[PDB]
């Protein structure tokens, strides 16, 4: 706006030279919008008043105050409580009598000069009553009074019986206590200015009072007729001395700038009862971490009980967000839980306000982006959109319980190629806001103002009729959806979809295992997961008959030592995504054992989260992308099928088992009891584990036919799995530092010796002898290897290099030290000959049914 | 100079040059006159440099003049044509609005792809902060057309309403009334989806650059880091943290280089990567070659082999430089690309175009113990689509890459780790994943790159590194065969007047191999061409009889020793300082 631009230029270019320091006594003018204080000389005060007056006549937002100081015009601030929400009549006779009574107190102060003098009274009124609260200012700007005299006059006015009567007959219920006793000292709003939360007072009536010391009983108060002719900011100013209408008579001696956008945040932030916060103090400030200028919101929120803003430690001076924890939607869901109807009317008022400003900006022509903006304000908490792989904007819809799900997508995002719910929503729920717009226009029609406003409103309504029905058009709705695709963007939603390892998509909701207990998140959340498992359906962890039968038939069948928990500890941790221990299980044991029950039920309980029906050809491939990607995006792979009798399979398993795209683990392998998964390797892979089940009085086919079809059994088994998952890490966080079990490690070393070659060699023919001074060379070790292999297993030729590097890279590497001579000679070990006895000083190289858990 | 190459696109640039540089002081440009009319150059910076050189030094006046020009263009377009506004003039004002934020180019399939420059006040991915990102649709441009253009539309409407309330005759009043009515009818069109799509497809011809796709990351001295753009053109690192005309797209999210610090993390990394290996006179060539991975291409053609050690810092350093970089320089490169035959006899699978634009290749997985090395290594390591380098092969403790090779590959280097309490594998478990250690190692890498740039511009001309070359010739000794015979029977003997013929050397090599390794059939021509290109090439000259003569040398027989007159063929301070 031109006149605002003019005022901006005057303030910054010219009046900047009069800027005062905070608490300066020279200050006469305060701009509470810019937070600037000025000491303006009379010439520059007038120039200011001409600009403020032009801004006032165009309804511009002003918050200018003048400081009264010690000698200036009189201001009376009345704060009225009314009988009703109707503006009191306050007609000239009542206001005229008020002036007379105000004057009697001025006269009684004894400070008026002798002679004949005009003094002007101006009454500016609060534009509307709000909850029976009403106000007026009485300005006597020309009557220059000492601060002490003003205070005295105000004291007397509070107790005036005639004033109390007048106010009572106007419907004032606080006539004894409505006059602000600090009226003398408070900074006084310039005409056209107001607090940022209020609208400016409007000049209703002004009066001319003439007093004459020679004729004291003649006090004619002539109303002022040509008020519009004057600069009203100028004339009404208490500190001005260069008014045209108002000629002085000398008596004896923080920053908000909400831009109508964060007022909504204030309106939704106050209603919750969370003013004190013992468990959720941190959960509010990180919810405003997306907000850049959060200092004023936090100072408005958490600075009142009291608590000295927790000594202003500011969460260690504005701590950054650890991750994408929470946003505005967290506070949005913190409403609609305590005050649902208040939150609903607040958001509906905001929705109507946005649509009203769009309608009044462009009279009837409502287009695609306006509907897209109002829709984004409407369901921004429920839809997002991305460009995931092929550059196509796919939509993601948050699902609520009052919706048609698929089976179990109850509190998670679902992928859509077309927002069906948004298409229905634009036609149904947005039509209510359109009807509210029409009712507001029709209510504005039934108001008694001039004919040009009637014509403008009628043509606006006529233009809006053909746009109201456009929201049911298919092409218009498709264009609105395509336009809102740019507004619902997140730019990272696909990038972080299922990257959180401690989150699980369950048919009841979201399972979070960040801390020790299970949460089962069954409400609104900002966790951006989409993948889900409709079979899990976790009932926390009961101890009923079904889970008792599952634990009695699942465990307590395979024998174990000292109540071994490792086997289904490793069958657990499948609910984790990645970055875990890289052990691999071999279940080469049992013919009709649980290798078909456990190893399949643990994959049927999970879904697309962690289940990869991986065939044997990944292991049996000879030479060696596009093969294990079903394991890359998941965290469990398994090979259930019994394929052959005996094949060779080393392939690329040297990098498959260990990390190194994204690291993942928990592969369980079980071909059959046949001797399938064998190939001689010299990697000393301690990450390969093999357990043989000791079972083959009844086979119990009901556990293999239909019990794992039962959803309740799967829920109980998933409960057992998750219960042992947090039973794991609070005792042995990580399976490497778990308590040793002789059974599993004995079976692994027995299998490794069954692979023969290197481990049989340095476990039988070699004994660690620190007392042996005989230093063995690598060539002697290779010769002993060749002789022992020829005299023990098979006669064959040997080339020294291959078994030399095999011995140098075997378990014997601890015995091998980088000598100053830089040799791989053997130190602190001995080699045994045929039928050689080990010399002294050398070393070789309950189940209860009940309470069936926990170990020391 | 920068301003004059920026406005050298002006046909009459001398007049603005004299207008702006004859300015306190100036003194008629100090009587240089563009240094007496200096010669132009290649595609340097553009008018966006002067566009950027405002807005933080004098932002208020710059904003005022840009708003005034914005309003002037829109006022001309709404005055030449009465009230209606359509696609091309909205596109023209949009191009005037963000000509320095968006570009568009055609890349492969005839389609136009948009590239958007990013700012700190914008939702980025992790580290696209001062780099062009590829947008399938310019979402920010649609948003800016819908919202920010409405401010200029309201400015036009306010100007029209101001001109309406002026005292002239009723004909101009009626003209302004119908102009306001038509402009009000056309004002809501900027919120229409089809209108905005037309404006975007019209501005695709205005934001066109046409030198953007083919010059995107061809400059090797630029890195896309999480702080912005890292330039290694100068001796110190530049760290461009503002607007620039460098048109790079790919980035690295973890680099984040705050120069070279001396905090706890970089000191821990310095004590961790070295001082475990006993090095001679601060031997540092290994990580020196592990530097220069920030260089894109056109470098030396060396290759490092690190198949030594079982539980050493083998995969730790390789994977940590891999994590330090991103899609800039990383390639998992399963060794079956260069091992276990030439796959399906297919060179155009992976190979070069997997390493296209890359500057680091690495081979870590193991097939069994030993298969092959040669395959097509000789084709790929030679310069000839484009050429790139810094391949480090470190697969396992087993010697896997061992077949015959005698093409005197001086560009191959071998190294093993001399040092393999417990094993302490936590340096590969979770220590690499820390962003701070990756930042510190990128700082170390750029410090050692500029250390190369200061003293020894090229690793051929640097100080002598004995260990690697010894282990390298030791791996050449692993090949031996002819290499062995040359280092053995063949001896540099100048004072000797004897001249060795081709058949004599071939027979001597055959006899030495028969009495040394094994017995097999010999081909005189094959052995002659095999020994022709070996290290005795300098000692082989052209005979006057159009043959080859081996001069200034002697051939040792069985149990023959050296004859006189014949020759064969630690800082006290810290290690990373000057040496």
């Amino acid at each position: 706006l031109a006149e605002v631009q003019a005022l901006e230029t005057l303030l910054t270019r010219e009046l900047s030279v009069f800027l005062t320091e905070p608490g300066s006594k020279k200050t006469n003018i305060i701009n509470r919008i810019t937070g600037k204080t000025y000491a303006l000389p009379s010439t520059e005060l007038l120039r200011l008043y001409e600009h403020l007056e032009q801004c006032r006549k165009q309804g511009a937002l002003m918050y200018f105050l003048e400081r009264q100081g010690t000698y200036s015009g009189l201001m009376l601030d009345y704060d009225l409580k009314l009988n009703t929400n109707a503006v009191p009549p306050l007609e000239p006779p009542a206001l005229s009598r008020l002036c007379h009574r105000i004057f009697v107190h001025i006269k009684n102060s004894s400070v008026l000069p002798e002679g004949s003098h005009k003094i002007h009274f101006f009454f500016t009124l609060k534009p509307e009553v709000v909850q029976g609260k009403y106000g007026f200012h009485v300005l006597i700007p020309g009557l220059k009074l000492a601060a002490s005299t003003k205070k005295s006059i105000i004291g007397s006015l509070q107790h005036d019986a005639t004033v109390q009567k007048i106010l009572h007959e106007q419907g004032v219920t606080n006539p004894e206590s409505c006059l602000d006793p600090h009226s003398a000292s408070v900074p006084s709003l310039l005409y056209g200015s107001s607090k940022l939360n209020h609208k400016p007072y409007q000049l209703k009536t002004g009066f001319e009072l003439v007093f004459d010391s020679s004729d004291p009983d003649y006090i004619p108060i002539h109303q002022i007729k040509n008020l519009e002719s004057y600069n009203l900011v100028s004339e009404l100013s208490l500190t001005n001395e260069q008014g045209s209408l108002v000629r002085p008579v000398y008596c004896a001696a923080m920053l908000h700038d909400p831009e109508a956008r964060y007022l909504h945040k204030i309106l939704n932030l106050l209603p919750p009862e969370y003013y004190v916060e013992y468990p959720l103090w941190s959960n509010v400030v990180f919810a405003l971490a997306n907000t850049s200028a959060n200092y004023r919101p936090l100072a408005e929120w958490f600075s009142q009980t009291g608590g000295k803003e927790k000594l202003e430690k500011l969460w260690n001076d504005a701590s950054h967000h650890t991750e994408k924890k929470i946003t505005k939607r967290s506070i949005m869901y913190w409403a609609h839980k305590h005050a649902p109807q208040q939150y609903k009317e607040i958001v509906e008022q905001g929705y109507f306000s946005i649509l009203a400003e769009y309608v009044y900006s462009y009279n009837g022509m409502l287009e695609h982006y306006m509907i897209a903006k109002v829709i984004y304000a409407m369901m921004g908490n429920k839809f997002v959109v991305d460009v995931d792989s092929n550059g196509k904007y796919v939509w993601f819809e948050f699902v609520l319980p009052g919706q048609p799900m698929n089976q179990g997508e109850i509190w998670k995002w679902r992928k859509e190629v077309n927002p069906d719910e948004l298409h229905i929503y634009i036609s149904e729920n947005f039509s209510r806001v359109m009807d509210r717009i029409t009712e507001h226009i029709k209510y504005h029609l039934s108001q008694p103002h001039e004919s040009n406003i009637l014509n403008y409103y009628k043509k606006l309504l006529k233009a809006f009729e053909r746009s109201k029905s456009k929201i049911f058009n298919d092409s218009f709705k498709k264009g609105v959806i395509r336009q809102a695709e740019f507004l619902f963007r997140q730019r990272s939603f696909i990038q972080t979809l299922d990257t959180n390892p401690h989150l699980l998509g369950v048919g009841n909701g979201v399972l979070s295992i960040e801390t020790i207990p299970a949460k089962l998140i069954n409400h609104f959340h900002e966790h951006p997961i989409h993948q889900y498992t409709h079979i899990c359906y976790v009932p926390f962890n009961p101890e009923n008959p079904w889970t008792k039968l599952l634990l009695n038939a699942l465990q307590d069948i395979i024998p174990e030592l000292d109540a071994r928990l490792w086997i289904m500890f490793y069958l657990s941790t499948a609910i984790f995504r990645g970055l875990k221990e890289a052990l691999m299980l071999l279940w080469l044991g049992g013919g009709c054992n649980g290798k078909t029950f456990l190893m399949r039920l643990v994959a049927m309980v999970l879904g697309d989260h962690y289940a990869s029906k991986l065939n044997i050809s990944l292991l049996t491939s000879c030479r060696e992308n596009s093969a294990f990607m079903r394991l890359k995006g998941r965290g469990y792979g398994y090979f259930e099928e019994t394929n052959k009798s005996e094949v060779l399979n080393t392939s690329r398993l040297k990098e498959m088992v260990n990390p190194g795209f994204q690291m993942t683990a928990t592969m369980v392998a079980a071909s059959n009891y046949n001797f399938i998964i064998d190939t001689t390797d010299h990697g000393t892979w301690r990450r390969l584990r093999h357990y043989r089940s000791k079972v083959k009085k009844k086979e119990d086919p009901r556990f293999i036919h239909e019990y794992i079809m039962d959803p309740d059994c799967q829920n109980a088994f998933f409960s057992i799995l998750v219960y042992f998952w947090e039973k794991l890490q609070k005792e042995y966080n990580g399976q490497i530092k778990k308590v040793f079990c002789p059974t599993i490690e004995s079976e692994t070393e027995a299998y490794r010796k069954s692979q023969d070659t290197l481990h049989r060699f340095i476990t039988e023919r070699v004994v660690e002898s620190p007392s042996a001074e005989t230093v063995y060379n690598l060539s002697e070790v290779v010769t002993a290897y060749a002789e022992w292999y020829n005299t023990n297993i098979n006669v064959k030729r040997h080339i020294a290099l291959e078994l030399s590097q095999e011995l140098e890279n075997s378990v014997l590497e601890k015995y091998l030290q980088w000598s100053p001579n830089k040799t791989r000679i053997l130190k602190g070990c001995r080699i045994l000959h045929k039928f050689e006895t080990l010399q002294p000083g050398e070393s070789y190289i309950c189940e209860p049914k009940n309470k069936w858990w926990e170990w020391s | 100079s920068n301003v004059v190459f920026a406005l050298a696109n002006t046909s009459a640039n001398y007049r603005p040059l004299a207008e702006w540089f004859s300015q306190t002081g100036g003194k008629e440009k100090l009587e240089k006159l563009w240094n007496d009319a200096s010669h132009h150059t290649e595609k340097k910076i553009t008018k966006r440099s002067i566009m950027y050189w405002a807005h933080k030094h004098a932002p208020q006046q710059y904003k005022e003049i840009v708003e005034q020009g914005y309003f002037s263009i829109l006022a001309e377009y709404v005055y030449s044509y009465n009230g209606m506004l359509e696609h091309y003039m909205i596109a023209k004002v949009i191009y005037a609005m963000m000509g320095n934020k968006f570009v568009v180019d055609v890349d492969s399939n005839g389609k136009y792809v948009w590239f958007e420059f990013v700012l700190p006040g914008q939702p980025m991915n992790q580290g696209e902060i001062w780099k062009w990102r590829k947008e399938v649709n310019p979402d920010e441009l649609h948003i800016y057309i819908s919202e920010n253009f409405s401010r200029v539309m309201d400015r036009i409407t306010e100007h029209i309403k101001y001109h309406l309330s002026q005292p002239h005759e009723s004909n101009i009043l009626n003209y302004y009334k119908k102009l306001l009515k038509a402009f009000e009818r056309s004002k809501s069109k900027i919120f229409n989806d089809s209108f905005k799509k037309g404006v975007i497809r019209q501005a695709e011809f205005l934001f066109r650059q046409r030198s953007f796709i083919q010059t995107l990351d061809t400059n090797p001295h630029l890195l896309g880091v999480g702080n912005g753009v890292l330039s290694i053109e100068t001796i110190p690192a530049k760290l461009i943290n503002h607007f620039h005309e460098h048109p790079i797209h790919q980035y690295t999210h973890i680099c984040y280089v705050p120069f070279n610090p001396e905090n706890p993390w970089t000191k821990l990394l310095l004590n961790a990567l070295q001082d475990i290996i006993p090095e001679l006179d601060a031997r540092l060539w290994i990580m020196f070659y592990l530097s220069t991975a920030i260089f894109r291409g056109l470098k030396e053609a060396l290759m490092l082999l690190w198949l030594g050690g079982g539980c050493n810092g083998k995969t730790f350093l390789m994977r940590l430089v891999a994590m330090v970089l991103g899609d800039h320089y990383a390639s998992k490169l399963n060794i079956s690309l260069l091992t276990s035959c030439r796959e399906t006899a297919e060179k155009p699978n992976s190979a070069f175009m997997r390493l296209k634009g890359r500057g680091y290749g690495y081979f870590e997985e193991t097939n069994k113990s030993e298969v092959l090395n040669t395959s097509r290594l000789k084709e790929m390591v030679n310069p000839g689509f484009q050429m790139t380098a810094t391949m480090v092969a470190a697969s396992n403790y087993n010697f896997i890459i061992d077949t015959t090779d005698h093409g005197t590959w001086r560009r191959l280097r071998h190294y093993r780790s001399k040092v393999k309490k417990k094993e302490d594998p936590r340096f590969i478990h979770e220590y690499i994943m820390d962003p701070d250690c990756q930042n510190a190692f990128f700082s170390i890498l750029v410090y050692f790159w500029e250390k190369l740039q200061k003293e020894y511009n090229g690793q051929i001309k640097k100080v002598f590194c004995p260990t690697i070359e010894s282990e390298t010739e030791a791996y050449r000794k692993s090949q031996d065969t002819l290499h062995r015979f040359i280092t053995e029977r063949v001896v540099e003997s100048p004072s000797a007047e004897t001249v060795y013929n081709l058949s004599e050397v071939v027979t001597a090599y055959a006899e030495w191999y028969n009495t040394n390794i094994n017995v097999k059939r010999h081909i005189a021509l094959e052995l002659s061409q095999e020994l022709e290109n070996s290290v005795l090439e300098k000692y082989l000259q052209w005979s006057p009889n159009k043959t080859r003569i081996l001069k200034g040398c002697r051939i040792l027989h069985k149990f023959e020793t050296l004859q006189p007159g014949e020759s064969y063929i630690e800082p006290k301070n810290k290690w990373w300082e000057w040496s």
